[PDB]
């Protein structure tokens, strides 16, 4: 029990974790299952005892870093795990290593999930924190104030936009059978497949046009 | 294909084009020429040395030829009729003049009748399991007579 | 003052985009997934899908018809898929950037020829006009904005009662800078004696909340005396 | 709608689980799988996008004075509660009660917890200051004075407003219990949001579902053929059972790309709401709720954002 | 070459127009390859 194991029971086979549980099967019942038809019990054939079957911890490794032309020191995550299983740092993403804690909250730079940013700072390193929303600031609101600006500025912002695409296109013949004849022959045996793609690319361009 | 109208209105499906632009066929150029280029090697491949060998070791010590730096005819094997198995995975006897390659093994042994059907790609029994084991992308040819 | 404001921020526009790249991002990438999307689907020609190999005239060269057909099947069962897979792949993009060249033909159109009163629509600020700028598969929007910049505190109140009528602002405020009452513009602190030709009167003084005394004075009435 | 669940699948775990012959097998198909990932990844990262533009339209947090003298305006359903361990107020907890193989699913970049500060700070700023803090700096202004200010935005003097304060600051007390009552009683007003998270659901269930599948090979489980067959044999039977999972997985990112669309335009309609509805007086006709638009207050929900639309 | 035929070398079948190219080939180097992993370039088996 308890650890990552490959288990065969009478008919099935697995790789998890078996624990003991607290579901009460039926006398005659051998293995329970979830929702989604998914094996998530079974009942050990030998002891008439009932182990939960929690899937071997698995998870994506993303790996934080400023630029290369910045530096060279990274930080890893590991994804919805705990720092067991692998300057370590727990959060409700997963397990953060190379990165360090700190109280003081920033400006998101380098998103990591539930509001947890990171970002290479000052003996340089990178660091973790909970990410800050912005200035706190309360307003002089009274019944009987009012602010009136007696200045103001012009300013200029900036706002890109995407307008067209490039106006690909595909001949699928020469794509999938290039200046073949047994091929071609062959790919007429699956209709109109090549015209349909041509027709949807060809509505792309003109689409970018307009 | 009598006039590229008459390709446009094959391509819609109509008698009744209406004005545009439309795209009906794709040009592309033909080969004038045939162009077969081979290194100018003239060395018959030892394949007498292999097939007309007195005698042959046993299946579990199975001989191995390297065959390398030669021109290989394989019509004077595939046109034999001297052969009572001529398999071939991965390529057709008849294409065989038409190839090159870096290597030829030429594994030779002997067995029994009834194991003949052993000798090929991802087969079981005595002879697949414990004495020569084809793999299951072989590329070539099996050559048996009895 | 405003127009050597505008032309200092256009200037500061020119350095931005001059220095850092990075500005343009929305526009990379879409170049990049596009271009992405056109490796992957080259790259797709190099697999095998199951066959003899990834080449057709190396299978056409080795097989026969009998069996170059089943390999030639995988391979176009395999390239077709990945055909498809780009063709739709490329429909969703295409939608999201119709999307943004519909909302950039409505900023042209909202934003450029004429004047937005929709917040955040042209810009951060109080619109005042805006600039197209082409650039490679996009455009660029200049927004020139009003942006109140020095603000002060002022004690105000709703109306003012001076004969027992009740005067509210015809357009503007009233401000106190804490001896004396004036009525100002709400959005530029322009303050100006409060009149009858800054105000208007509607029913008495018992009603209004927060409603405060001072004088209204009368311009007509310095004439007849004069 | 704001976001959906940023959902992640390992093409490669969820076809070929812990088998080598799969996984090799699977190596012929080529890029499909990084394709995949990489379709989701850019689902996940639009998702937190779309948070972002939706809540994130405001520099400062503003936060309102200890002094609630807002000209008999009452505003303490909509403000968050102190006493609550998420600082929310009564509307969304209401609204956040109101909604219920390789796959993992992937945190928001915001919590529920920033989620609410930011719609705290929008209604503290149109509260305090009324539209100047989306033009810039927050300029105070006493309530009722806003409310004049946006009583002139409609074409009705400011006269009638401060003439009728208590009136209509009881009408908006009274409609704000209503919207609690509402709330409280009927679950099928957050449909749109419940929609969204049962589809997900779905979307997911049947992908895992089409794991117990055939295909038309010999089994649905891939280590029953891996040791009952022989490798030439096992090698078809886990190609039909590859070429069907591929397909799957295709299909469930597919429809994921399309409701990623949806959603996104979805948050883009949000955001345009809450830059020109909260942050301003829109006269748009009806974009900002039936009648006149006077204002507007968000309040955060699970994956969406919910308007209160003040209308005269 | 300069003309679009159907060329075999050692194998190696395509279609194309073969010209004199200038890429400095190792002394090893068989045939060369483009981004798509196709064949951009040979070496005449009969001529270095
Ligand atoms: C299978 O066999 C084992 C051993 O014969 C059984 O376990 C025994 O159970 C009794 C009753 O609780 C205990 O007193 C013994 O201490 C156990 N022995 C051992 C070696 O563990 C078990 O009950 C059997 N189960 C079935 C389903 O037949
Ligand atoms: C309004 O703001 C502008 C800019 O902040 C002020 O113009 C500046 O004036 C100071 C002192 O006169 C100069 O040092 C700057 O060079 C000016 N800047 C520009 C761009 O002209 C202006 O004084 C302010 N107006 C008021 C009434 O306060
Ligand atoms: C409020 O504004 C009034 C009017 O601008 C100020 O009164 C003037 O003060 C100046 C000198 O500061 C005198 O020369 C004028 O005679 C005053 N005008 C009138 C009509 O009496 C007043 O000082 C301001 N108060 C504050 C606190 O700034
Ligand atoms: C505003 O002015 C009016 C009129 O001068 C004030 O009304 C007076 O109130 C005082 C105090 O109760 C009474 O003694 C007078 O009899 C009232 N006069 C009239 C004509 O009603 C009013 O009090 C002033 N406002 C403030 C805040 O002092
Ligand atoms: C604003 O409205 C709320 C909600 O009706 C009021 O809160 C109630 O206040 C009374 C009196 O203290 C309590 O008995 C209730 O328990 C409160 N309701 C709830 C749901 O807690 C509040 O009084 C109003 N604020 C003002 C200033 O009138
Ligand atoms: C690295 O960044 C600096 C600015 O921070 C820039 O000037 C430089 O071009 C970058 N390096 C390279 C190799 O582009
Ligand atoms: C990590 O492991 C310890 C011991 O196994 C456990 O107490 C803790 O809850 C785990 N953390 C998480 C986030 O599951
Ligand atoms: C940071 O906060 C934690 C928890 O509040 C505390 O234990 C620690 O001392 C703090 N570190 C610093 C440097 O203030
Ligand atoms: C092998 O011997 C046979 C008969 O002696 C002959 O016909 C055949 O040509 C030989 N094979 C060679 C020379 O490769
Ligand atoms: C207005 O007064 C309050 C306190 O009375 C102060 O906090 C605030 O900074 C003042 N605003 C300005 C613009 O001076
Ligand atoms: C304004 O607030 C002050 C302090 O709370 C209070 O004494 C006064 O009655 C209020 N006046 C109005 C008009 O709201
Ligand atoms: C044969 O090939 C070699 C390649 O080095 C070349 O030197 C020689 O001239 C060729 N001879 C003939 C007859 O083709």
């Amino acid at each position: 029990k308890n650890k990552c194991v490959n288990f065969n029971f009478n008919g099935l086979t697995g790789t998890g974790v078996l624990t003991e549980s607290n579901k009460k099967f039926l006398p005659f019942q051998q293995f329970g299952r979830d929702i989604a038809d998914t094996t998530d019990a079974v009942r050990d054939p030998q002891t008439l005892e009932i182990l939960d079957i929690t899937p071997c911890s698995f998870g994506g490794v993303s790996v934080i870093t400023p630029g290369t032309n910045t530096s060279n020191q990274v930080a890893v995550l590991y994804q919805d795990v705990n720092c067991t299983e692998v300057n370590v740092f727990q959060t409700r993403a997963g397990c953060l290593i190379g990165a360090e804690h700190v109280n003081n909250s920033y400006e998101c730079d380098i998103p990591i999930g539930a509001g947890i940013c990171a970002s290479y700072q000052t003996s340089q390193s990178i660091i973790a924190y909970t990410m800050s929303l912005g200035a706190e600031n309360s307003v002089a609101y009274s019944n009987n104030s009012i602010a009136i600006p007696t200045n103001f500025t012009i300013s200029v912002t900036t706002e890109i936009l995407p307008v067209s695409m490039t106006k690909t296109s595909v001949d699928c013949t020469m794509y999938i059978c290039g200046d073949s004849t047994e091929c071609s022959n062959l790919l007429l045996q699956y209709g109109s497949f090549c015209t349909q793609l041509n027709r949807a690319l060809t509505g792309i361009a003109v689409e970018q046009d307009k | 294909a009598l006039d590229p109208l008459s390709e446009t209105k094959c391509t819609l499906k109509s008698f009744t084009v209406e004005k545009g632009i439309y795209q009906t066929s794709n040009f592309r150029v033909q080969p004038t020429e045939s162009i077969v280029r081979f290194p100018n090697i003239t060395n018959l491949c030892p394949f007498g040395e292999v097939f007309n060998a007195t005698r042959f070791a046993s299946v579990y010590a199975w001989n191995r030829k390297r065959i390398s730096n030669c021109v290989a005819d394989y019509s004077v094997l595939y046109n034999s009729a001297s052969f009572s198995t001529f398999k071939c995975y991965g390529v057709s006897p008849t294409k065989l003049n038409d190839l090159c390659f870096t290597n030829v093994y030429a594994d030779s042994f002997v067995i029994r009748g009834d194991e003949v059907r052993q000798i090929a790609p991802g087969q079981t029994g005595k002879i697949a399991d414990y004495n020569y084991k084809l793999p299951d992308d072989f590329t070539g040819c099996v050559i048996a007579w009895n | 003052l405003i127009a050597n404001q505008f032309n200092s921020a256009i200037g500061k526009i020119q350095d931005s985009l001059s220095s850092t790249a990075s500005a343009l991002g929305k526009l990379q990438d879409v170049v990049n997934q596009n271009a992405q999307a056109l490796n992957t689907l080259v790259k797709q020609l190099s697999s095998n899908f199951g066959a003899i190999s990834s080449v057709l005239n190396d299978i056409l060269s080795r097989l026969d018809p009998p069996e170059a057909e089943v390999q030639i099947d995988r391979l176009i069962t395999g390239r077709l898929q990945s055909l498809q897979t780009y063709v739709t792949q490329q429909l969703i993009r295409a939608a999201e950037i119709r999307a943004s060249a519909n909302l950039a033909a409505t900023k042209m159109s909202e934003c450029v020829l004429g004047q937005s009163k929709r917040v955040d629509f042209c810009g951060k600020g109080y619109h005042l006009m805006s600039f197209p700028q082409s650039a490679p598969h996009g455009v660029v929007f200049l927004h020139v904005t009003y942006v109140p910049a020095q603000e002060k505190n002022f004690t105000t109140a709703p109306a003012i009662c001076h004969d027992g009528k009740a005067h509210f602002p015809r357009e503007g405020v009233f401000v106190s800078n804490g001896t004396h009452w004036f009525v100002t513009q709400r959005n530029f602190y322009e303050p100006q004696i409060i009149t009858t030709d800054n105000t208007f009167v509607s029913g008495n003084c018992d009603v209004v909340i927060g409603i405060v005394n001072n004088t209204v004075y009368d311009p007509l009435q310095p004439e007849l005396d004069s | 709608p704001v976001s959906m669940t940023k959902t992640s699948v390992d093409c490669t775990m969820y076809i070929c689980g812990d088998s080598t012959e799969c996984s090799n097998l699977l190596l012929q198909y080529g890029s499909f799988c990084t394709q995949l990932n990489r379709a989701l990844t850019g689902i996940a990262v639009e998702q937190d996008k779309n948070t972002q533009e939706v809540f994130a339209q405001v520099k400062q947090i503003y936060k309102t004075p200890p002094i609630k003298d807002f000209g008999g305006f009452n505003f303490s359903q909509i403000l968050p509660d102190p006493s609550k361990p998420s600082k929310r107020s009564f509307i969304e907890d209401l609204l956040f009660n109101k909604v219920t193989n390789g796959l993992t699913v992937l945190p928001p970049l915001l919590t529920d917890e920033m989620i609410a500060q930011y719609t705290s700070a929008l209604l503290a700023g149109t509260i305090t200051s009324g539209w100047t803090f989306g033009a810039g700096a927050a300029l105070q202004i006493p309530f009722a004075m806003q409310m004049a200010y946006r009583f002139n935005g409609i074409g009705v003097t400011q006269n009638v407003l401060y003439e009728n304060q208590k009136l209509i600051a009881n009408q908006f007390n009274s409609a704000i219990g209503k919207i609690q009552d509402s709330l409280s009683s009927t679950a099928s007003a957050l449909g749109k949001l419940q929609d969204v998270v049962n589809q997900n659901a779905q979307a997911l269930n049947t992908l895992v579902k089409q794991l117990s599948s055939n295909f038309g090979a010999i089994s649905s489980v891939l280590n029953d053929i891996l040791s009952r067959l022989d490798p030439p044999e096992a090698e078809v039977q886990i190609d039909r059972l590859i070429t069907g999972r591929l397909q799957s997985l295709q299909t469930y990112v597919t429809q994921q790309l399309i409701r990623a669309a949806e959603i996104r335009a979805s948050a883009n309609l949000a955001a345009t709401k809450m830059s020109e509805c909260v942050l301003g007086q829109s006269k748009r006709v009806d974009f900002c709720g039936k009648g006149y638009h006077l204002m507007s207050f968000p309040q955060s929900a699970p994956h969406g954002v919910v308007f209160l639309h003040v209308t005269y």
